[PDB]
């Protein structure tokens, strides 16, 4: 609900 | 001759790829892509039909998850829908016993699945079976001997260097020796009746070294590590030889396919993917 800044996952790179 | 197919995986967004690679010649051809793109998804190949099943769609319009089940035919380069698993499973590990597809393990959401479920294709009907004694996402699947492996992954809370495996007339898990290293990520084999852990992540590092169990000595050995460590690798058998295709390793998305010589214990770099990715599904026909 508060539009956050995305995360990296450490183990595939994808950022969620 | 068989080709190694690869399917979706990462990089900016899940990607809908499917390319084909000819270790003979060295050539990559490009075929029809998938129709939802994926990453965190598995290959697997039954009846010299080619399988996506799970992963999830990472793009900058948001994510979703993905229980979809897909087939690829080779000799007509197109894909069919099949009946969706039960719940989504990004992260997925897969294996095949008498022709059925076992989904193991994978996340939904926040949830960290101990779940499994068996696709038998004649009558396109996924049939849930009995649960790991561990949730594992990021874990690696192999056969052997008719009897189903879930080794490393990640729990929800911690990284295993811990395995398990699924006896299917008893429909029952038990853990087996567990690994040398915490793995999660990384990409399980099997080659030669020994089934095979490359790579993965410990928590700390991506990994390079790479272990193989025995169940006739019921024991885990390392043996020559690859070139470049790596998790969320795709990994394969083709003619005898284990292929592992890109994955990431803290800093770049790998395009290097390296190749597994078990004759000789050691490793090169065949050829390099068409671009560097992670959480791909690859497998052989």
């Amino acid at each position: 609900a508060f539009f956050a800044q995305l995360q990296l996952d450490e183990e595939t790179g994808e950022f969620l | 001759g068989r080709l190694i197919y690869t399917a979706g995986g990462y990089f900016r967004q899940s990607l809908s790829y499917l390319e084909a690679y000819n270790p003979s010649d060295g050539t990559w051809l490009r075929l029809a892509d998938l129709q939802v793109p994926r990453s965190g998804l598995a290959g697997c190949v039954v009846g010299g039909l080619l399988y996506a099943v799970g992963g999830r769609n990472n793009s900058p319009d948001g994510n979703t998850d993905s229980s979809a089940l897909d087939c690829y035919n080779p000799m007509t380069n197109q894909w069919s829908p099949c009946a969706p698993m039960s719940v989504p499973r990004n992260r997925i590990g897969v294996g095949v016993i008498d022709g059925h597809i076992y989904a193991v393990g994978g996340s939904h959401g926040c949830i960290h699945h101990n779940s499994v479920e068996r696709y038998e294709p004649e009558r396109d009907e996924w049939h849930l079976v009995a649960p790991m004694l561990t949730r594992r996402i990021g874990v690696g699947v192999a056969v052997l001997n008719r009897l189903l492996y879930a080794v490393g992954g990640f729990d929800g809370t911690n990284r295993l260097n811990s395995a398990e495996c699924y006896y299917p007339e008893r429909n029952e898990w038990r853990m087996i020796t567990a690994m040398n290293t915490i793995r999660s990520g990384a990409g399980v084999c099997v080659l030669h009746n020994c089934i095979y852990a490359a790579g993965g992540y410990d928590g700390q590092d991506q990994l390079n070294s790479v272990e193989r169990y025995d169940v006739e000595t019921e024991t885990w050995t390392f043996v020559a590590p690859m070139k470049h460590r790596r998790s969320a690798l795709g990994i394969t058998v083709h003619q005898g030889r284990i292929y592992v295709l890109g994955g990431y390793d803290g800093h770049t998305f790998l395009d290097s396919v390296e190749c597994y010589d078990p004759d000789t214990d050691t490793w090169s770099e065949v050829t390099r993917m068409t671009s560097g990715r992670s959480g791909v599904g690859v497998a052989v026909t």
